[PDB]
């Protein structure tokens, strides 16, 4: 059973930081990219970035909307994915999903449940 | 900055009928290298996490019912649901993976 579990969600004050976690199992972690996607309430899914697989040296990319602000890293020893979000804004208030990705299907084929982040004064 | 525009924004059908919806890409998502179209469809049932439906434009993902068909190429893509089931109620996103990833705005499917 492939499983992805997001955590770290909660209340953050405007300007602040939050580190999200994504614990995985059921597949060879290092063979895949991992992406972070978010979705503010009522709005579209927005791809934030990904970290590549072993074959690609675990390099990273980011959407222009969070490039600089957001950071993605992965822990291959424990098969956990992370997202460091900085300078939080109200427009960052959203559900945050981690998703298995890669150039096998060039898509996100497994998704976590998500964790919600609320940026409140 | 590849922009995917989805149409309609929203639609409503009764169970059993056929629906079609459009994904329009700013740039060709067709890859010469492997002759693949770098577009995928996702289904997000309300209050649930997204689910991959189709990749490489037309390839159904494992476990996905045959009533979903992806078709198209280049900059013009489509998702057809032949025989909508109640389970299909969701927003459907197309996503380019030609260069990084970009989701369309979503097509919301209601059933009554
Ligand atoms: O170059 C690409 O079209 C592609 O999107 C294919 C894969 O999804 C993946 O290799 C990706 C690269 O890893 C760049 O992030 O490039
Ligand atoms: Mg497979
Ligand atoms: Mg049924």
């Amino acid at each position: 059973e492939v499983k992805l579990v997001e955590s770290g969600g909660g209340l953050v004050q405007p300007g602040g930081s939050l580190r999200l976690s994504c614990a995985t199992s059921g597949f060879t972690f290092t063979d895949y990219y991992m992406s972070w996607v978010r979705q503010p309430p009522g709005k579209a899914l927005e791809w934030l970035g990904f970290i590549r697989n072993k074959a690609k040296g675990y390099t990273v990319e980011y959407s222009a909307s969070v490039k600089g602000r957001f950071t993605i890293s992965r822990d291959n020893s424990q098969s956990i994915l992370y997202l460091q979000m900085n300078t939080l804004r109200a427009e960052d208030s959203a559900t945050y999903y981690c998703a298995r990705d890669g150039y096998y299907v060039d898509a996100m084929d497994y998704w976590g449940q998500g964790t919600s982040v609320t940026v409140s004064s | 900055d590849i922009v995917l525009t989805q149409s309609p924004s929203s639609l409503a059908v009764s169970a059993g009928e056929r629906v079609t919806m459009s994904c329009k890409s700013s740039q060709s998502l067709f890859k010469s290298r492997n002759q693949k179209n770098y577009l995928a469809w996702y289904q997000q049932k309300p209050g649930q996490s997204p689910k991959l439906l189709i990749y490489w434009a037309s390839t159904r993902e494992s476990g996905v019912p045959d009533r979903f068909t992806g078709s198209g190429s280049g900059t013009d893509f489509t998702l057809t649901i032949n025989g909508v089931q109640a389970e299909d109620l969701a927003v459907y996103y197309c996503k380019q993976s030609y260069n990084l990833r970009t989701f369309g705005g979503g097509t919301k499917l209601e059933l009554k």
